[PDB]
RNA sequence: UUUAAUUCGAAGCAACGCGAAGAACCUUACCAGGCCUUGACAUGCUAGGGAACCCGGGUGAAAGCCUGGGGUGCCCCGCGAGGGGAGCCCUAGCACAGGUGCUGCAUGGCCGUCGUCAGCUCGUGCCGUGAGGUGUUGGGUUAAGUCCCGCAACGAGCGCAACCCCCGCCGUUAGUUGCCAGCGGUUCGGCCGGGCACUCUAACGGGACUGCCCGCGAAAGCGGGAGGAAGGAGGGGACGACGUCUGGUCAGCAUGGCCCUUACGGCCUGGGCGACACACGUGCUACAAUGCCCACUACAAAGCGAUGCCACCCGGCAACGGGGAGCUAAUCGCAAAAAGGUGGGCCCAGUUCGGAUUGGGGUCUGCAACCCGACCCCUGAAGCCGGAAUCGCUAGUAAUCGCGGAUCAGCCAUGCCGCG
């Protein structure tokens, strides 16, 4: 857990933000399953990619804190 | 698996390193490096002039190199010319200026890199091998040698299957300490790839 | 034991200081 | 009040500059408190003998940085003037403070 | 501080918030398996029972 | 993936970390210890020729 | 006045200094059983002492470095009659019987690759 | 082992009773080097045997360790398909041996749980002819005479 | 087994904490997807431009693709127009590079291993039709084909041993940053004078040889004794015969041959090598009272460090953070050594044993700790000494206790190599 930033891409950080001038679609590929999760941007489904696919995760304020790439399993069944 | 290089086994005692200069953790990485590609480009340029040795010593921070070939006469030129380059080559390289010298390396057939070489040289130019080694066996004794090994790897003839042919004279105590026991490795590469050639050097104790 | 990070011994093994080693 | 620190691999050929680096210091007048050994540091370098396989079998390399104090403890100029120009260094290396 | 039950409640709480979405240590809890890193090739005996030894190998024939 | 691999480790490149040691005669990449910026087998092969200045088989 | 012996044993080092009095021992400026506090073995220390007598009739101002309390111990029993014998010279005849006057040669063995610990091996499996 | 007999080792005697038999005694209490401990859980113990007796421990030490001594032991030897426990003698060396080891061992099956009232009570015990160590050596002339019989290949 | 991938090799001993002395990205050889092609790298030829260099603009996850600028030192026609010019850099074309793709029965080099076992040979002589034998079968003795005796053999070589390093006793040289015995002074720590005596440091030497004594023996040797710090090879290293194993390694490197050429080459972002129903090897921590916790108090050695070791303050329960000396380091630092000793607490309990697992809240490294880092601070699993079996060790050894290092930003090190 880093403590001065959140570390959050801007690549990111930007196609979510410019988002907010009124709200619009989701075609909204990334990579960066580094990046945090950021409040407000609840509504934003996100397709981050783990490994071989990119993998549509719908957001929500109960996962703020957490990382894109933990509701994006890299490895399949156990 | 096994023998010691002979030359490591001796380095304090007996024998001598190829390069003494003295640096700290900061430097040696570097100066390291430049011995290297100093030897390097020596090791190919002076092929024909048959180099034993290339002893680098390095003071005010200024570096001199002693080249100890059989054939000066090669790595001089007609007046020194090649000798010129060699000098102005070395400074190209490395940013620094550079001492080069020659030492005719006296009796050629006591030394091991040179009766290695004369043998794989041969071995490259399809003589037999059985013979080549024990004639270069009879030249370092008839040169005075207290005893001489030497050794061809494997693929001799161009066989398929890889041997290793050996032969040897005189005494070539490699447990003891105190020999002096110069050795020597060249490759012969081959249309059927190589052979490394190992020769032994016993020239006398304390 | 050594296992146990709340402890003095935990603490020398892992090779660390905290509540439980305090650095002298 | 000058302290040279001489630093060498091969110990026989430091106390062989020691020794010179005296020598010539007496021989300008100045006192010189003899060359004292100080202790060495050494670096161990301890590597696999086999390029693959075998972790067991492996081989110990040292690599012995010796070191020698001289104080010349009252100096002339005429001190000064054999060392910092009558040289004889190969694979040793001085270093001045005072 | 709370503290036995109250306290057994938030943990409990914590963890099936941890379902949610479902985050890699979400899964884990459900599956059973160790959520910090761990290694589960050779042990985790603790967060799985002791062993079911389901086993059947042993080399080619001729 | 070799001699591109000697090349890419010379480069120094976006975030200090992603740089490593690499042997400077075997292109290795392990074992390469920083004093003599070498290999464990480059190092060994130089050791025993004398080629380490100072550098001896070590015995106690 | 002042009669010396050097003692050493397993990395430790005992200067020992022996003089006439009452029978006080001193180790790094502490009493002997401040300093030894403890240590079933340290009486050791003096058994050369026993051995001419002469235990009381001496003062000794000894300091020890490197090792551990018993080697420093052993260290101090060598310096000890090396001191002595060295103010008498025939306290040697009846010091030898005892080993008194030997070293100790015995030290911690090298590491050794390949062991775990100079002999203790990596356990072998086989199958 | 296979050259020579192998030279036995002298221990140094005892600081307090100056016996050669008591460091061998502590020599068995001792664990990891830990000999102060030994040492000073062997002394403890005597001073149990004052509390518990105007006895010297040294003379009732010296008694228990008689007294679990054995006079023969079964010795495994092999015929070449079946195998027999041979009654035999036991050495001088052996039976001191066997005897601080039984001791020792047999103090730490009791049930108090300082270490020096163990040593002291099951020293007590065996010099009183009749402890765990005892039975330990009683066991093993009772495993010899169980075996009198085969001691006819006497090795 | 699974997976998109879980790169690859090692396979009884002699594969399995092994290559790996450091996998989040890098590494990295694998997977996915996005990109590049005379190429990330080399040697050289042709040609319009450009010819060093350096800066932002779009589009991107990044590579990349597209972009627009600052702006020619140099050889030289020269007082200039203008104009030759070599480095050097981009565009296209030509040769070529690149391949951790295959083969360790095509190889070199290096390594393992039998085995530090006591062997393996040769020259001449002699024996035998010959392969071959003797020598080197025998008796004694040794750690040893070590030595002695004997003998159709007399010698020699590779091995053994010795010559090399460490440790143990002492001497000479040297006296700072190391030491402090006797002084003198003193803000106590050798702090100042002094001094190098002792300790050290480290370089050169001495010293052990069955030399001396007793016994046995034909001898070599053996048993014992004395002296000596040390004996009977003083204790450890380094050191590995002729050969064996179609041993290991084409993935360290080199290398013959085979194969790939807008891809089997090259760049990136992300994933993976960390998967888990199982099985095995090596370890660590344990099950406790010879113990456990807390306080206090000691006694090491070998290493490491000037973009690093960090004293000492302060804040913080703390990881750590702010300050901030000293140290090119026998100077200053990492450094607390732990076990030990002294106090006190626990009172036989799945416990004040044990610290797994899990929840939270912090710290640090780094572009970034989701997969996957370590550390700190507030749940308490199994485990009551382990079946068949099986390993290590003969003395400062085992056992136990800590310390350091390489790699390394950090670290999954409980590993390794060392130190006591
Ligand atoms: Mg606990
Ligand atoms: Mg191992
Ligand atoms: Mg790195
Ligand atoms: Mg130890
Ligand atoms: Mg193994
Ligand atoms: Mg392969
Ligand atoms: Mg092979
Ligand atoms: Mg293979
Ligand atoms: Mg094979
Ligand atoms: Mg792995
Ligand atoms: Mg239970
Ligand atoms: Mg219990």
């Amino acid at each position: 857990s880093l403590k001065k930033g959140v570390f959050v891409d801007d690549h990111l950080l930007e196609k979510v933000l410019e988002l907010n001038a009124k709200g619009e679609k989701r075609l909204i590929k990334t990579w960066s399953r580094r990046s945090t999760i950021v409040p407000e941007m609840v509504g934003h489904t996100i397709a981050v990619y783990n490994g071989k696919q990119h993998v549509p995760v719908y957001i929500t304020e109960n996962m703020v804190g957490h990382k894109l790439g933990e509701f994006a399993p890299t490895r399949t069944y156990r | 698996g096994n023998k010691i290089h002979p030359i490591g086994f001796r380095l304090g005692i007996t024998r001598d390193w190829e390069s003494r200069w003295y640096a700290g953790k900061k430097q040696y990485r570097h100066l390291l490096l430049e011995d290297q590609r100093i030897r390097g480009l020596l090791e190919k340029e002076l092929y024909s002039a048959g180099l034993a040795r290339v002893d680098i010593e390095r003071a005010a921070d200024n570096v001199a190199v002693t080249v100890h070939v059989a054939k000066p006469g090669v790595v001089i030129g007609r007046g020194g010319e090649r000798i010129r380059v060699l000098r102005e080559e070395l400074a190209k390289l490395t940013g620094k200026n550079v001492a080069l010298n020659v030492q005719e390396v006296q009796n050629p057939n006591l030394s091991a890199p040179l009766v290695a070489q004369r043998v794989a040289e041969q071995i490259e130019r399809r003589f037999a091998v059985r013979r080549a080694i024990k004639q270069a066996v009879q030249r370092v004794m008839e040169s005075g040698a207290k005893g001489a090994k030497v050794i061809v790897s494997g693929r001799i003839g161009g066989a398929e299957q890889a041997r290793t042919e050996w032969a040897a004279q005189g005494r070539v105590p490699l447990h003891t300490l105190r020999a002096n026991i110069d050795y020597g490795f060249a490759l012969a590469r081959t249309t059927y790839g190589v052979l490394g050639v190992k020769a032994y050097i016993f020239l006398g104790e304390v | 034991g050594k296992g146990d990070r709340r402890t003095r011994r935990g603490k020398i093994w892992r090779g660390t200081y905290g509540k439980y080693r305090p650095r002298k | 009040k000058i302290r040279i620190k001489l630093r060498g691999f091969d110990h026989k050929t430091l106390d062989a500059s020691a020794q010179k680096i005296v020598e010539a210091a007496r021989r300008s007048g100045a006192q010189v408190s003899g060359p004292i050994p100080l202790p060495t540091r050494v670096r161990r370098f301890t590597v696999i003998r086999g390029p693959f396989k075998h972790k067991d079998s492996r081989e110990h390399f040292e690599l012995r940085t010796h070191n020698r104090l001289v104080d010349i403890i009252n100096p002339n100029r005429k001190t000064i003037e054999q060392l910092m120009t009558l040289d004889l260094p190969t694979g040793v290396e001085i270093e001045i403070k005072t | 501080w709370k503290l036995e039950g109250e306290l057994r409640a938030e943990v409990a709480a914590n963890i099936k918030r941890l379902m949610d979405i479902g985050c890699y240590r979400g899964l884990r809890h459900r599956r059973g398996l160790p959520v910090r890193g761990q290694r589960t090739r050779t042990n985790a005996r603790t967060r799985k029972g002791p062993r079911k030894t389901v086993a059947g190998k042993k080399k080619a024939p001729r | 993936a070799r001699k591109a691999l000697i090349e890419k480790a010379k480069r120094t490149p976006k975030f200090k970390v992603r740089a490593y040691t690499r042997c400077v005669r075997c292109g290795r990449a392990r074992s390469v210890y920083r004093f003599f910026g070498l290999c464990r087998i480059c190092l060994r092969e130089l050791a025993h020729k004398g080629q380490l200045p100072g550098v001896r088989k070590a015995s106690w | 006045e002042q009669y010396y012996g050097t003692g050493r044993r397993k990395e430790a080092v005992a200067r020992v200094f022996l003089r006439p009095g009452n029978g006080k021992v001193t180790v790094n400026g502490q009493d002997f059983n401040e300093y030894f506090q403890g240590l079933v073995r340290a009486v050791a220390a003096l058994e050369p002492l026993r051995a001419v007598d002469a235990l009381g009739r001496f003062d000794a101002y000894i300091t020890v470095r490197g090792g551990g309390k018993s080697g420093q111990i052993d260290a101090i029993k060598l310096g000890i009659a090396r001191a002595l014998v060295q103010y008498n010279p025939d306290y040697r005849a009846k010091l030898k019987p005892l080993g008194f006057l030997t070293r100790d040669a015995r030290v911690v063995e090298r590491k050794k690759y390949g062991k775990h610990k100079a002999r203790r091996a990596p356990q072998y499996s086989k199958r | 082992a296979r050259r020579r007999r192998a030279e036995v080792r002298q221990l140094q005697p005892d600081l307090v009773y100056g016996d050669v038999l008591v460091t061998a005694f502590i020599n068995k209490i001792m664990r990891d080097g830990k000999k102060n401990l030994a040492a000073r859980i062997f002394y403890d113990a005597c001073k149990i045997i004052q509390e518990k007796t105007g006895q010297e421990p040294l003379k009732v030490f010296k008694q228990a360790v008689e007294n679990v001594k054995p006079r023969m032991e079964v010795r495994s030897r092999r015929v070449g398909g079946a195998n027999y426990q041979v009654p035999m003698e036991v050495s001088p060396r052996r039976q001191q041996s066997l005897a601080l080891r039984w001791l020792v061992q047999a103090a730490n099956q009791r049930p108090e749980r300082r270490a020096a009232v163990r040593i002291a009570h099951e020293l007590m015990d065996a010099a009183e002819g009749k402890g765990g160590a005892v039975k330990k050596k009683e066991d093993v002339e009772r495993m010899a005479e169980a075996n009198r019989a085969y001691a006819h290949y006497r090795w």
